[PDB]
């Protein structure tokens, strides 16, 4: 079997990568500039977008490409790093709102993750939660327009 | 550093 998200952690942090078209993207907040791990050593990064919060490795061992999304619809999943998935209403380019906030705990080690359409196609990946007193009623995230746009 | 892999997840929950 193979996986489309990566449960991935760095010394300091855990988080998530989404593989889309054969590329295995994550938030620069996680990773940084750092390189993947494999057998055969350390993998650098493909791209590298600091601005967008995107970086990107070539798809790992055991994984397989999400599909983006092309129907356009605002009824969005979020997918947990516990395979948890949330219904998001997509309220901007890059946003949405969680149609059931949650504790942030709850979306916490999520960065990296993606934000699924009505047919499981990437429709961006999971930014940030945008938070109101430790309660998470919204997330950020970085359309899949903007990787197809870095490759 | 490096950043591993500690998981995946399958989206359609494919056992196989
Ligand atoms: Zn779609």
């Amino acid at each position: 079997v193979e996986g489309e998200v990566q449960i991935v952690s760095t010394a300091t942090q855990t988080f998530l990568a989404t593989c889309i078209n054969g590329v295995c993207w994550t938030v620069y907040h996680g990773a940084g500039t750092r390189t993947i791990a494999s057998p055969k050593g350390p993998v650098i990064q493909m791209y590298t977008n600091v601005d967008q919060d995107l970086v990107g490795w070539p798809a790992p061992q055991g994984s397989r490409s999400l599909t983006p999304c092309t129907c356009g619809s605002s009824d969005l999943y979020l997918v947990t790093r516990h395979a948890d998935v949330i219904p998001v209403r997509r309220r901007g380019d890059s946003r949405g709102s969680l149609l059931s906030p949650r504790p942030i705990s709850y979306l916490k080690g999520s960065s990296g993750g993606p934000l699924l359409c009505p047919a499981g196609h990437a429709v961006g990946l999971f930014r940030a939660a945008v938070c109101t007193r430790g309660v998470a009623k919204a997330v950020d995230f970085i359309p899949v327009e903007n990787l197809e746009t870095t490759m | 550093g490096s950043v591993v892999i500690v998981g995946r997840i399958v989206l359609s929950g494919k056992p196989a």
